[PDB]
C-alpha cells in the first residue's frame, strides 16, 4: 500500500468539505461548479476550481488548474514530479472529464475520489472509462472512489443549467 | 501524391449508403465505346471512381442490354430528359433512351462485406479524391510548416511532434507549435501548446470555445488528452499525417464522431504522411 495515500485518505471528510467550498466558489463565479484538491501526505499541494469562462479558455478545468499548482509546488521545493504525483490523492466534486482523466493518467496519479457522476463528458466510466482503460502509451491507469457527497455536488450542477437558459 | 482519407464514426464506417444518379439505357450497343468517352468526359464523377460506368443486364431468356451511368442527381430529383442532362455538341446522345433514377453507392467499399452489398445496386470494383488541387496546396504548406516545427523539436531533444492552427477563411497561420513536454511540465504536447497560444491572442469579448471554425494540422494523431481538448475547444477540422498508437481520432477512439459529446468535427488522415511516419507519436 502507498504510505502517503493512506494518510491522505483519512481526513477525506475534511478534503471534500473544502472541495465543495471550491465548487460554491466557482458557482457564484459563473463557472461550471467543480472544485478539487490534490493531497500529498495529508498536505494540500494544489487546489483548483473551474476557470473556463474566466480565462476565456476551455481547457482550464478544475483538475487541470490543480495539476499546474502541484507542478509548481514540485518546482519551488525542487522535488521531481514523478515522486510526488505517484503518491497524491485527488479530491474532485465531479467525475473527471475524458480529457482530465487522460492528464491524470499521464501524471501517473494513482487514486481519485469523486462525488457525482459526469453524464455530459465523464471519462471515468460514464461516457468512456479512460481511468481503467488499457492505454499502454498514455500513462498509468488509476482507480476511483465514487459517490462521496454526490447529492450535494449534483444539486450544484442541476442549479447551474436550469439557470443557464430557462 | 498523398491522399487525405476521412476518419468516420465507428458506426458510419461499416455501412453502404446510396445517392441518386441518372442512368439511361443503351439501345444501340455499338455506340457504347463512343458514348462512354463522350459522357464520362462531361460528367467525370470525380467523387466516385469506384463505380463502373456500364451496368450489364440479363433477361430471363438471355437478352443482354446495358445502362450507362450518366451523372449525379440534383437536389430536386425529378425525371430529366436526355436534352436536359447531356449538353450538345459535347455529347451526341443518339443511341440512348429516356433517363431514369437509380441508387448508386456513394463511397468505395472497403471490406468485401460491403462490396457484395454495393454491387447489388450498381457495379463497383475492389482493392476517392476529396479536395480541390489549390486547397491540396493549402494543406501542403501547412503540414510542411508542422513538420518544420516537428523537426525543430527533435533537434532540441523534445517529442518530435508539431502542429499548426490555420483559419480556413483566410488561410492565415494562427499558431505554430511543437511538443514542449519537460520533466517539470509533462502535459505540453504539441496540441495543448497550440490551444494556449490561440487563447491568449484574442480580444476581451471572446467565447471560451477558442477554436471554433479553425483547422488543425498535426504530424501524428492526437492522444486522448489532446483530442478531447479539441472537443472542449470546438475545433472545426483536423488533418494529421500518420496515426498514433493511443490515438483518439481514429486508432483507439473517434471522439470527433460521437453523439455523446456536445460537439463533432471532421477528421482526415494521411496528409503528407510519408514525412510524418518517422516523426514521433502523441503522446
Ligand atoms: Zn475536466
Ligand atoms: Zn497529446
Amino acid at each position: 500500500p502507498d504510505g502517503p495515500c493512506v494518510v491522505s485518505v483519512q481526513e477525506t471528510e475534511k478534503w471534500m468539505e473544502e472541495a465543495m467550498r471550491m465548487a460554491k466558489e466557482a458557482l457564484e463565479n459563473i463557472e461550471v461548479p467543480v472544485g478539487c484538491l490534490m493531497v500529498y501526505n495529508n498536505e494540500v499541494v494544489g487546489k483548483g476550481r473551474n476557470e473556463v469562462n474566466q480565462t476565456k479558455n476551455a481547457t482550464r478545468h478544475a483538475e487541470m488548474v490543480a495539476i499546474d499548482q502541484v507542478l509548481d509546488w514540485c518546482h519551488q521545493h525542487g522535488q521531481s514530479p514523478s515522486t510526488v504525483f505517484e503518491h497524491t490523492v485527488l479530491y474532485v466534486t465531479v467525475e473527471p472529464c475524458i480529457m482530465c482523466a487522460a492528464a491524470l493518467r499521464l501524471m501517473k496519479i494513482p487514486l481519485v475520489v469523486y462525488g457525482c457522476q459526469n453524464e455530459r463528458f465523464g471519462g471515468c466510466g460514464s461516457v468512456l472509462n479512460i481511468a481503467s482503460a488499457d492505454l499502454p502509451n498514455t500513462g498509468r491507469p488509476f482507480q476511483c472512489i465514487p459517490g462521496y457527497r454526490a447529492e450535494e455536488a449534483v444539486e450544484l450542477l442541476k442549479t447551474f443549467y436550469k439557470q443557464e437558459n430557462p | 501524391q498523398w491522399q487525405a482519407l476521412p476518419v468516420l464514426s465507428e458506426q458510419q464506417s461499416g455501412a453502404v449508403e446510396l445517392i441518386l444518379a441518372y442512368a439511361a439505357p443503351v439501345l444501340d450497343k455499338r455506340q457504347t465505346s463512343r458514348l462512354l468517352r463522350e459522357v464520362s468526359a462531361v460528367y467525370p464523377l470525380p467523387a466516385q471512381p469506384h463505380l463502373k460506368r456500364v451496368r450489364p443486364s440479363r433477361s430471363a431468356g438471355g437478352a443482354q442490354s446495358s445502362d450507362l451511368l450518366l451523372c449525379l442527381a440534383g437536389p430536386s430529383a425529378g425525371p430529366r430528359s436526355l436534352a436536359e442532362l447531356l449538353p450538345r455538341p459535347a455529347v451526341d446522345p443518339r443511341g440512348l433512351g429516356t433517363p431514369f433514377l437509380v441508387p448508386v453507392p456513394a463511397r468505395p467499399p472497403l471490406t468485401r462485406s460491403q462490396f457484395e452489398e454495393a454491387r447489388a445496386h450498381w457495379p463497383t470494383s475492389f482493392h476517392g479524391q476529396l479536395f480541390s488541387t489549390q486547397e491540396r496546396a493549402a494543406m501542403q504548406t501547412h503540414m510542411e510548416r508542422a513538420v518544420c516545427a516537428a523537426q525543430r523539436a527533435a533537434a532540441q531533444g523534445l517529442r518530435a511532434v508539431g502542429a499548426v492552427v490555420v483559419d480556413p477563411a483566410s488561410d492565415r497561420v494562427l499558431a505554430t507549435g511543437h511538443d514542449c513536454s519537460s520533466v517539470a511540465s509533462p502535459l505540453l504536447h504539441a496540441v495543448m501548446v497550440c490551444i494556449d497560444l490561440v487563447a491568449q491572442g484574442q480580444g476581451e469579448d471572446s467565447l471560451p470555445y477558442v477554436c471554433t471554425g479553425y483547422d488543425l494540422y498535426v504530424t501524428r494523431e492526437p492522444c486522448v488528452m489532446c483530442a478531447m481538448a479539441l472537443v472542449h475547444a470546438r475545433i472545426q477540422r483536423v488533418f494529421y499525417g500518420a496515426p498514433s498508437p493511443d490515438g483518439a481520432l481514429g486508432t483507439l477512439f473517434r471522439v470527433h464522431a460521437r453523439p455523446d459529446l456536445n460537439h463533432r468535427f471532421q477528421v482526415f488522415r494521411g496528409i503528407l504522411e510519408d514525412q510524418c511516419r518517422q516523426l514521433d507519436p502523441d503522446p
